[PDB]
Order: structure tokens, then sequence, then C-alpha cells
């Protein structure tokens, strides 16, 4: 199978499974749309207590309305943030409007499968993307393949098939916010090995309404005492 | 066309006519020249308007990649040296582009001048234009740096209104904008006649 | 069996065994004859529907290069295909740079230097194809030649490529080819294409037919076919 | 098996085996069906989704003004063919002034998808394109291949399982040629509910239809112009 | 020598309205001293509340419009949506930019309908700037329509007159009487008028003759 | 169809009236051995 | 072509009933020497349109090579579609606005004439690009002289036969022999119709010279 430009007898993705595969290894992510708009949580998995824990990125900002997330490999994810960073900017540059969260994610996917070392490597990393454009709140999932699609509340990364599961138990169409945030710290602290306090989680929450500042800085320790 | 801009202990002020003709020609009196780079910065029109357009456009989108790329907010002197590196790549090929560069900073106040040339330099009082020399000496008339407010609303007002009632080719709304230390604020849009009425006694 | 592998090198008893399955993978094709008379040539091709999925119309191997020439693939059709548009190509440059026909012999030595140029390098496989090309003029006569996936280009009166390529020309040779002006040629090639497996492997098989001649005073194109109706009427009293 | 790698290399038997794996990743997608009439043509896939809660990865695509295709197979090569027929689509519709007729746009993707099938440093492209046009002389419904030996028919479907598919439609080719839309779509639907497996029901948020007309720009479809067209049905013959 | 430009002339007007944007155009094409055509229509409709005019050398301004025309089928084609009017303001500025030192020798106004649902004309220059006003007048006809529109519709210059906001069928009156006086006067100006009208319900179009010299 | 399905085909209709228990084969259960796996699989289907 | 060496003269071409005539003299005339007064400035496309020019000769014969070939290259599609008039008007505008675009003009003035589906069709094409429809068109010197009496006639009556069409040319022909320099007494009609594409041969005119009588 041995290299990226050979298929199979039957149909395995090869240069790609195995990306797939590389995926499961990462740190989780849990984000969840609600009309009322986006949250999204992750955990960090700090090593040492030298490790200074806001240095560590998994939400970044892309735009005044549109959040993100990582998984697996950090520099794949970092050239597809710099690159989303860059060709909202020119969105911007010639509509005077926001590039919405759809067209930002088709505009990564655009090249989030195209490797070619002749004529590089297939990237390494699952990412959530949430974003407010004129439809409400959007909640998105790609992929290395490139395969994009709307989730309502995706989990990537290790540990989301309980994820998924203990998610879709509690999940439906119209719930709340907070209700939300603290459904998925709980799903957070049963996937989680640590004990949960104010270092190793971070929510970032979009609302139509408080569409600047996509996080909550140590008032999420008075969401995590609320448990 | 005439525009001016001086900052003191209170901030920034910057002021400009909206007269934009075509040779002998008025082709608007509404022409907004200040234009909006962001919400910490405020870039003018300052000969030709396609060219300020353009490139004070592609500066502000290498703000907002600054600033998201570093998570903190850029200064006002990598803006105008940036601008600057940008406009020398055409350099002889015909560009005319005199704009000023305004903006707060972790020093506080912060006002550079970027010509087509490219002299960037500091400073304290700047003015572009065809009939700048008349707000250039009614300004320095009226200068200091412990002013009030409203005594710099009025200076400002009153040097746009003297420029416009000597130059021919300036005109039109009278601009009025603050920059502070959060962000910047407009104060007024005054047309001449108003002024005319108002201080011609 | 030691070394087949790449399309550069040789043997030890000195040939290109990439060559050679690429022509023996035109031998799974099918069949297609081509003969020409005293004032023509004419193609035709036993054409198969798969099962009942065709439109009978479509993909057509019988091509058409330029205004006097067309080919008579088999084999990989998108490969010949695209080997139809160099052809189209090479057409294009002499009579932009020479303001008239190209005679056969310049466009086949073409032709066959660019198959032989698919077949020298080591980065690209030998076309998989065998095609034929007739044509016709005022000052030359009626011309068919042939080229092989190797690139040998030379010509003849009649010629096969399919299965039946001994099983066709067995029966071809014996035609009266010289005395007999196309329009009789066109059910002479209807019964030697309807003599080959009527049924004994597949279900059905469809017949086309080209034409170039100088009774379509130099214009190359298929038959109305349906007009005089030749295959069946004729076809029917062929089994017996 | 040594041999079977690379596109380059020629099989001992004459089959390169890549084109035969490329067909066996087609294979896998989802199954999709497209017809004509002699006025409009119609082309119905099926639509699925990673997880419950997620939305379905959409088959219908727009092309042009009177092209639309469907699609199975890969989607980064769906999307690569794709932009490359809106950039062959405007860039006649730029210089001609006149919409494309289907044929010569199809030959076009045959000599696209010529090379990657030829040297070596591509791959055969996954890809499942029908397609539905209109040039002088009404519908046409073609489909592709990975060999790229496009094929011309008046009903056709690929996918997973679309061989019932295609003996409804050996079984309707003679009935589709009289009909008008509404029909003729549920005949399109007469052959996607047996593409599927007994023990379910085709749904709404799962089908897509897109109609190009003689008179009728291209338009895809989703559940509420669709709602129309799943009443008018039976069940299945238990 | 070769002149890469040459004058074709022409008049567009648009007037901006509370829920319309009206924009008129003559349709005589001529060069020096003849004429080529008495049916040429300036006016294009590019969406349902979109329609942008285009006078100065008619090549360029035919060039422009397939270009537009293509832009605007691939942002379509991309984001599922039609353009607003300030997006196709932006575009076109973008691509007068484009071409900066090689110009199109081209006037250009853009009327339509804002996403508010209210009346917005945007204006050009050759070279690339724009802005959102109530009325322009663009071609030949330029400095002979402008300040009957600032007595008509700014009411500027005038003692104890109120504003009324300027209703529709006032508008056409308005825009028949002044192509008719600028037709009197200029050399570039007649034979036709087309009358395009943008409103919530679609557009519509009304062909005006006028005199025939 | 090869004969190993087919004989794969009427074994498991077989033990597919023997789920009920049945003393006899339907050509339900025909229809099932038909529409087994026929040594098909599976799939993921994994985009 | 910066200077045009070989210019040829006025074109006439005017729509009628289901048809196109258009009619151009036979003179090749460098300067002032009529040099080639043998030459045909009349391509007969397909079966539908027709082309007729001005100008550099040479550009004409280039433009007719690769007309030519392109025409040769649908037909050899097989497909059974043409190229309409229109989309050949298209294609001409773009290749000389392409041409003038890079500061190296192709010096022509060229007639599209072309009957297609029921309708028909009169395309002008200018060096500079300039183009657009017209029930008559009229080239060179022609747009100031034959004009006028096409644009009265047509102003007189909006429609017309083939015959009156081509007694107008005719006249029009014999003016422009008058007091047209670059003209000269021999020219060819061609004329579209749902038929065909004709050419007709070298015909002349008749003239009049009874004021040369008087003083």
């Amino acid at each position: 199978d041995r290299g990226v430009n050979t298929f199979s007898p039957e149909g395995r993705l090869f240069q790609v499974e195995y990306a797939i595969e590389a995926i499961k290894l990462g740190s989780t992510a849990i984000g969840i749309q609600t009309s009322e708009g986006v949250c999204l949580a992750v955990e960090k998995r700090i090593t040492s207590p030298l490790m200074e824990p806001s240095s560590i990125e998994k939400i970044v900002e892309i735009d005044a309305h549109i959040g993100c997330a990582m998984s697996g490999l950090i520099a794949d994810a970092k050239t597809l943030i710099d690159k989303a960073r860059v060709e909202t900017q020119n969105h911007w540059f010639t509509y005077n409007e926001t590039m919405t969260v759809e067209s930002v994610t088709q505009a990564v996917s655009n090249l989030a499968l195209q490797f070619g070392e002749e004529d590089s490597r297939p990237f390494g990393v699952a990412l959530l993307f949430g974003g407010v454009d004129e439809k409400g709140p959007q909640l998105f999932h790609m992929d290395p393949s490139g395969t994009f699609v709307q989730c309502d509340a995706r989990a990537i990364g290790s540990a989301s098939e309980g994820a998924q599961s203990s998610l879709q138990e509690v999940y439906h169409k119209s719930m709340t916010l907070k209700e939300a945030i603290k459904s998925s710290l709980i799903i957070l602290k049963q996937v989680m090995e640590e004990k949960l306090n104010a270092t190793n989680i971070e929510l970032a929450t979009v609302q139509p309404g408080q569409n600047f500042h996509m996080f909550t800085k140590e008032e999420l320790e008075e969401v995590i005492k609320d448990i | 066309t005439t525009t001016l801009a001086f900052k003191f202990r209170h901030g920034v002020i910057v002021a400009a006519d909206s007269r934009a003709t075509a040779g002998a020609y008025i082709a608007s009196q509404t022409v907004k020249k200040v234009i909006e780079i962001n919400p910490y910065l405020l870039g003018t029109m300052a000969g030709g308007a396609a060219d300020c357009s353009f490139w004070e456009r592609l500066l502000a989108r290498q703000c907002r990649i600054y600033e998201l790329r570093n998570k903190e907010r850029i200064s006002v002197a990598a803006a105008s040296k940036l601008l600057a590196n940008m406009v020398y790549q055409y350099k002889g090929m015909g560009l005319s582009m005199g704009t000023m560069i305004c903006g707060w900073d972790k020093r506080g106040p912060g006002l550079y001048y970027v010509d087509s040339e490219g002299n960037r330099i500091s400073g304290a009082t700047f003015s572009v234009g065809s009939g700048s020399v008349y707000a250039y000496g009614v300004m320095d008339r009226g200068y200091s740096y412990d002013l009030e407010v409203e005594q710099a609303y009025d200076l400002a007002r009153r040097a746009i209104y003297q420029a416009t009632y000597r130059d021919a080719y300036s005109g039109g709304a009278v601009n009025l904008y603050h920059v502070r230390e959060d962000g910047w604020i407009r104060v007024s849009s005054d047309n001449v006649a108003d002024l005319h009425e108002k201080y011609s006694g | 069996t030691g070394y087949d592998l790449s399309a550069s090198t040789f043997s030890p008893d000195g040939r290109v065994f990439q060559v050679e399955y690429a022509m023996k993978a035109v031998e799974n094709s099918s069949t297609a004859i081509g003969i020409r008379c005293k004032d023509g040539v004419v193609f035709g091709v036993e054409k198969l529907v798969l099962s009942k999925l065709y439109e009978e119309g479509s993909n057509k191997r019988l091509f058409n290069v330029d205004r006097h020439v067309g080919m008579a693939v088999a084999g990989l059709l998108a490969d010949a295909r695209s080997l139809a548009d160099i052809a189209r190509e090479e057409a294009s440059n002499f009579r932009s740079n020479f303001g008239y026909n190209i005679p056969l012999k310049h466009l086949a030595d073409r032709v066959a230097m660019y198959v032989h140029a698919y077949t020298l390098y080591s980065a690209v496989r030998p076309f998989g194809c065998s095609f034929m090309l007739g044509s016709y003029s005022v000052n030359d006569g009626a011309q068919l030649y042939m080229i092989d996936p190797s690139g040998v280009s030379y010509g003849y009166w009649g010629c096969a490529i399919g299965k039946a390529r001994q099983a066709a020309k067995t029966e071809i040779e014996k035609l009266q080819m010289k005395e007999m002006t196309c329009r009789d040629i066109v059910k002479e090639v209807a019964k030697i294409i309807y003599i080959v497996h009527d049924e004994v492997k597949d279900k059905a098989f469809e017949l086309e037919l080209s034409w170039v001649g100088e009774l379509t005073n130099g214009r190359h194109e298929i038959v109305p076919k349906d007009i005089r109706e030749e295959a069946e009427k004729y076809a029917k009293e062929s089994l017996k | 098996n040594q041999y079977d790698n690379d596109v380059t290399v020629w099989s001992p038997q004459g089959r390169i085996h890549q084109i035969e794996y490329a067909m066996e990743a087609v294979k896998q997608g989802s199954a999709t069906v497209g017809l004509k009439s002699k006025t409009h043509a119609v082309l119905v896939a099926l639509k699925r989704a990673q997880s419950e809660l997620a939305a379905h990865q959409k088959k219908i695509l727009h092309v042009d003004n009177h092209i639309g295709i469907s699609i199975a197979g890969l989607t980064a090569d769906a999307r690569l063919l794709c932009n490359f027929m809106r950039q062959e689509c405007l860039d006649s519709r730029f210089v001609f002034d006149r919409p494309l007729p289907v044929s010569r746009l199809v030959s076009l993707i045959g000599s696209k998808t010529q090379i990657p099938t030829q040297r070596y440093g591509r791959r055969p492209y996954g890809v499942g394109l029908l397609i539905a046009g209109y040039d002088d002389m009404g519908p046409h419904i073609f489909q592709t291949c990975p060999s790229a030996n496009y094929f011309d028919c008046r009903a056709m479907s690929i996918g997973a399982r679309s061989q019932s598919a295609r003996t409804y439609l050996e079984r309707h080719m003679s009935e589709f040629m009289e009909c008008n839309l509404n029909e003729l779509v549920k005949h399109g639907l007469r052959a996607l509910r047996e593409t599927l497996p007994a023990e379910q029901d085709l749904t709404t948020k799962n089908v897509s239809i897109g109609i190009v007309g003689k008179d009728l720009e291209f338009t895809i479809y989703d559940d509420d112009d669709v709602s129309p067209f799943l009443e008018g049905l039976e069940e299945r013959p238990q | 020598r070769f002149s890469p430009y040459v004058f074709n002339g022409g008049t567009i007007l648009a007037i901006a309205g509370e829920d319309f944007a009206i924009v008129a155009s003559d349709t005589r094409l001529s060069e020096g001293f003849s004429i080529h055509t008495r049916d040429s229509p300036k006016c294009y409709k590019l969406t349902d509340k979109t329609v942008i005019g285009c006078s100065g050398f008619h090549g360029d301004c035919l060039t422009l419009t397939k270009i537009i025309e293509a832009r605007l089928k691939m942002y379509k084609h991309s984001n599922n949506k039609a353009m607003t009017t300030g997006a196709i303001a932006a575009m076109l500025s973008t691509i007068l930019y484009s071409r900066r030192f090689f110009p199109y020798y081209v006037y250009n106004i853009i009327g339509g309908l804002d996403e508010e649902g209210k009346g917005a004309v945007y204006s050009f220059d050759p070279v690339g700037s724009y802005q959102r006003d109530s009325f322009k007048a663009g071609g030949s006809a330029s400095a002979m329509l402008q300040p009957l529109l600032d007595n008509q519709v700014g009411f500027k210059n005038m003692q104890n007159v109120e504003h009324v906001p300027l209703s529709l069928d006032r508008a056409m009156r308005l825009v028949k009487d002044v192509f008719i006086s600028a037709a009197e006067r200029d050399v570039y100006t007649g034979d036709a008028l087309r009358i395009c009208i943008v409103t919530k319900e679609g557009i519509r179009e009304e062909t005006v003759s006028l005199r025939k010299d | 169809f090869n004969g190993a399905q087919c004989k794969a085909v009427c074994v498991e209709a077989g033990m597919i009236a023997l789920r009920r228990g049945a003393t006899e084969l339907t050509h339900e259960d025909y229809m099932e051995g038909i529409l087994e796996v026929q040594a098909k699989k599976k799939a993921n289907l994994q985009y | 072509t910066q200077n045009p060496m070989v210019t040829g003269t006025s074109v006439l071409g005017v729509k009628f009933e289901g048809g196109v005539v258009i009619a151009a003299d036979m003179l090749g005339s460098y300067g002032s020497l009529a040099r080639f007064r043998n030459i045909s400035r009349i391509m007969r496309v397909n079966n539908s349109t027709m082309l007729g020019a001005s100008g550099d000769y040479a550009d004409f014969q280039y433009l007719k090579q690769v007309l030519g070939q392109m025409v040769i290259d649908e037909e050899l599609l097989g497909d059974g579609h043409s190229y309409s008039p229109r989309a050949i008007h298209s294609w001409l505008t773009r290749a000389m606005y392409s041409r003038r675009s890079k500061m190296n003009p192709l010096w022509n003035t060229m007639v599209i004439g072309g009957y297609a589906d029921g309708e028909s069709f009169l395309g002008y094409v200018d060096m500079l690009g300039v183009a657009y429809e017209a029930p008559s068109l009229a080239t060179g010197y022609g747009a100031y002289l034959a004009q006028p009496l096409l644009r009265e006639v047509l102003e007189k009556q909006p429609v017309l036969s083939q015959t009156e069409a081509r007694d107008l040319v005719e006249r029009c022909m014999r003016v422009l022999y008058y007091r047209d320099a670059r003209s000269y007494n021999r020219f060819q009609i061609a004329t579209v119709t749902e038929k065909g594409v004709e050419i007709e041969g070298p015909l002349s005119t008749e003239t009049n010279w009874d004021i040369a009588h008087m003083i």
C-alpha cells in the first residue's frame, strides 16, 4: 500500500486511513450547536507544573465571530489556521463582509486533502468549526480527507465513541446554552483522567449578541464548581 | 482638498473637508475622506482617492492579520512603516498619495505622515492638500499642548473653515474626528454654510 | 519472467516485453477490419452492446480525423481518443503550414513517431491501441495504412484487428479486390463481419461501416447504412 | 501480484489493475439514478450521514444554468472536476457567448482524466458523474468512469447495490420515454426504493432530486419540493 | 497613431428612492460625426435587485459587463446566494483597481436595493472609487443634469421649501423631463429612452422615444 | 452467483426456517438467502 | 499592424426577409496605385454565416485561415452543432480586443453576415473592438456616403425583399464608384438565404456623365 498514489484492491484510503487513525491519539474536544449559540470545549492534558497552561493553543480566533479547535498533530493545524486567517481577511478585502463558516471550511478543504509531492503529504488534523453567520449559529466538522459535513454536536479525537454515545443520550434540538455547557463538561470529566479544575479545560462560546470574546476566563471556575 | 491633524494632552484631533473635484468640475460634496482603518486607527485621503483607498484597505488587512497572529494590537509606527514599504515599490511609476496615520499606542499618542514619495516622519502637527498652508497658518496660531477639548474642536473647525473659505478646491461637509485612549470617536458633521452663519458674526 | 517491468530495459534475449504485452492487449478488443477498392477505402467494426444498457450510437470507434481521413480504432478507447486528437492536431499543423491536404504517408509517419516516442522512455507506457487509416485523393488514389502498438506503420490492401485477425483475412484475401467498386464492398464487409462470431461467446453485436472514396468526392463519413440496408437482407442469406 | 502496484505497468494479461481498483472504489459510493424522458431529464441520488445528529452529505450539486452532475466516490476529485467543469463552462460562456453542448464538455472531461491514467505521478479519479444537460437536440444523460470511457445512455444507475435499479430500468425503459415530470421522478424513486434493503424506508431528509428541463433551468430540491414528490406512492409488495 | 481609446458618449441617470432605484439611459451610440445605431441600451439587469449601467468606451463596457456576469455566477455557484448591492460595488472597485495602469475609459453607475429594501446608488469613476449617493448623472450630459437634480432631489438653494420624499411617478415625470431637456442641447443624447425600475417585486422596463435627430 | 454462494443460500434459508422453528422452507427465506451477505461486505462506508 | 500597406475599401450589407446580402469590390490599392485589381474580399463561411472585410488584406488572409480551421474543427467534431453567426461575432470581437490590448492591432474593418434558424444576423467588428448589431452596415467611407440611403429606405420601408435589396446595393456601389477615390468598377455580390450561401460573379456599374457636356 506504501504510497499516496496507489489504491487498494478493495476500498482502502491508506495515505488517508492512517491519518484518520492518527487523529485518534490526540486530545479530545467537544462542540455543541445550540440556536442560542455555539459552545465548545477541549482538554489540554497538562503534563508538567512548568507547562504553562495559557500557552497551549486549542481554541484560536479566526474572525470576530469564528472560532476553532484542533486535533492530533500540532503544526498541520498551525498551517491551516494561518491560511484560514489569511483568506477570511481576503474575503473582507474584496467583499466588505464576513466570510461565512461554510465558505471558510470549503476554503480550507480546497487544500485540506490536496497532498501532492510531484506535479505535500496528507494532513493529520481534525478540526471543529463554530461560528455565527446570517443563518444564526453554525457548528461544522471536517476531517483530513476534506469530507466536510455539518454536525450538531461533534466530538473528536480520543474517546470519541462514548463521547458520541453519552452525547446522543442527553442532546436534542431545543437545548439551552448553560445546560449544554455543563452537559459538555460532564462528558469531559467522564472521559478525562485527571481531576477537573481551573487549569484542565477551556470553553469557547459564541453568541449572536455576544459575537466578541468567544471565551470564558476563570468564571469557568464558577461553572465547574456548580457541578 | 485640505486635511489636518494635531495631537495634544487629550488625544488627537482629525478634521477634513468632503469636496473631491475633477479638474475644474466638482464631482461630489460628501466624499468621506477620513478612511476608518480600524477601531483604533484612522487614515486619511490626501491626493488621489483610489490610491489612498486601496493602500489603506490593504494596510487594514495587514493590521488585522498582525493582531490575529500576535493577539496584541499593532502600534502606529509599524503601520506607517508598512504603508511606506508598500508604497515605495512603485516609485517613479506615477503614484500620488500623501496620507496621514493616527492612532493610540502603548506609548500613548502616535502621529505619522506617509507620502507617495515615502517621507515617513513623526511629528505633532501636519496638514496636507492644496490649501494646506492656510490651515498651517491659523493652526500654528491657535496651537498649544495644554488645550481643552472644545477649544481644540473650535480650533480645528475654524481652521477648516478658513481653508475652505480661501481655497477653491475645498468645501463640502467638515468632518471632525477625535482619537482617544480607548478608541476613536466621531464628533460632528458640520456644513460650511452653517459655520459661515455661526462664525461670520 | 525475470525482467519485464520497465519500457526502457532489454531482455537477456533482446526484446521489450512491455511492447509485447501491449500488443496482445488489443487482441482481446473488438474485431475491426478494413479493405480498399479501386476507388475508395471501406471500414467496418464488429461492435457489441454490453447487455441492454447502451444506446446504439454512443462511443463510436469510427472517428473522423481530417476531411478525408478517419480512424477505425480498436483497443483502449480513451487512448484512441487522445491519439485521434493528436492526429487532428498534426493535420491542423499541416493545413496551417502548407495550404493543402496531408498525404497519408506523412501523417502515418508522424503518428508512428509519436507512438514510438511513447514506447521509448521508462516513465510512460506504450499505447494500447491498434487502428486503421484510410484516405483518397484525385492524384493519389486510395491509400490504406496500419499502425501496430509498437509503431511499425506500413500499407495493406486489407487488414483485420481484433480476435479474428487471421479468421477474417482467411476469407478477406479470396475477394477479387481490384475489379470491384466499393458499393459492392459495403455488403462484402457486411458479410465478412457477419461471418465471425454470430452468437458463440457473446449475445449480440452491431455493425458500423465507414466510407471514403471517389463516390464521396473525397469526403469521409459513415454510410447511411439504413439506406440500402445491405447487411441484414444479405446476412440472413449468408447463413446458408 | 508484484506487478500490481502502479498505473504504468501493463499486466501480463493486459488488464491494468489500478483501473479495476478505481472501478471498485466507485462501486462503494451511494446509490443514484438518472433517467430522461423526451423532454425532461431527472437524476435522483441518495444521501447518508456520519451519525444521527449530523446532516447528510450532499450528492446533487449545481454546475451551470443547464448542466448538473451527480457524483459517487471521492469528494476531493469531485470538487476538482466540479471546479474544472465550471471553469470550462464559463470559459466557453465568455468566449462564444453560448451555452455549451454537453458532448464536447464530456469529451473535455475524458481528455482531462486521460493524463492521470497514463503518466506516472497521479491517481485515476474515483468519480461517479451522472451528467444531465440541454443542447439543441434535447436532454442527454451521460455517465463517466475512472477509465474515462464515458457512456451515453437513456437511463443509468451507479453506486452500491445499483443492479436491482438496473433491472427496474430494463423493465421500464420502454415506458420512460412518454411521460411528463411527476411520474418520471416517481419512477426514479421506484428505482431508489429498490436500491435499499427492505427493512427500512426512504424518508424525506435522505433523498435528493435535480430536474433540468428544455425550458426549465437546472434546480436542486430538498425535502420541501420533495414532500410533493414523496406522496403518490404505495407500499412495497411484501 | 493608433489610439487605444475613443469617446462613444452616452448618458446614464440614477435616482435612489425610498424603496426603488431607477436607472435610465439613452440608446444612441455614435463616433465623431456619424451615428452607428439608435438602439444600444446602457442598462444591464444583473439580479432581481441590481441594475448596472456602463457608458464611455463601448468595448470596455461589454468586456466589463461580461466579467461582472461571470463573477456573479461565481459567487452564486460558490455561496448558494446572490450578492448584495454593496458587494457588487466593492467587487467592481477591486476590478477597476486591478486594471489601474491601463484603465477602462468607462463611467459606471450601479443602482439597486440594499438589504433593508431601500434604494441605493453606488457611483464610480474610471479609476475605482465609489460612494452611496442619492442621484448621479454620468457621461457626456453629466453637467447638463446634475444642477437640476440638485434643485429637485436635494431641494438645494431654495428658501421656505419643505422636504417631501420623492415618490415614484414624480420620479418618472422627472426622468422624462430631464432627458428631453438634455437631449435638446446635447449631441450625444436622443432617439430613445430605456427606463429601468427596480422595485421589491422585480424589474420593470419602459421605452419612451425622443426627437429623431 | 457460484454454487457455494447458492449452497450457502439454501443452508441459510434452512436455518432461517429453523430460527422460527418451521417445518418447511418459504420463498421468503429463500429470498433471504439470496439477499444474504452473499459473501459481500460490509461496508464502512467511510468517506 | 501599425501602418496598413494594402487597404481595401467600403463594404455594404443589409438584411432582408430571410437573408443578408453583402457586396464588396475587388481592388487592392497600395497608396494610390491600384496594384491588385483582381482579389476576393468575401469569405463564404460553411453554410450559414459569411464574412467580408476591409483594411489590410494580409490580416484578412490570416483571419480567413484561422476561421477556416476553426469551422473545419467543429465540422469534424461530428456532433451536429455549428457556429451561430453571433458566436462568430463574439469570438471575433474578443480576438480583436485581445489583439489591440497588446498594442498590436489588426488593421481591419470586418462585416459578418449570417442567416441561421429563421433569424438573420449582420454584425460589425471594428479595429478597436466596437461591435453592435444593425439592419444595415456600411464601412470606411460607406458610412459617410451610402449609409443615409440605407437609413432612408429602412425608415421609408422597414422590411424588404431580396430584389429591392439587390437593386439598392447596385445603386450604392454605383455611387461609391462615382465619388470614392479608392474604388473600382468591378464588384461581386454575395448572398445568404436558407438555400445556402452564394457568391455572384464580378459585376460592374452603369455610369452617367451627361453633366460633362455642361460648362
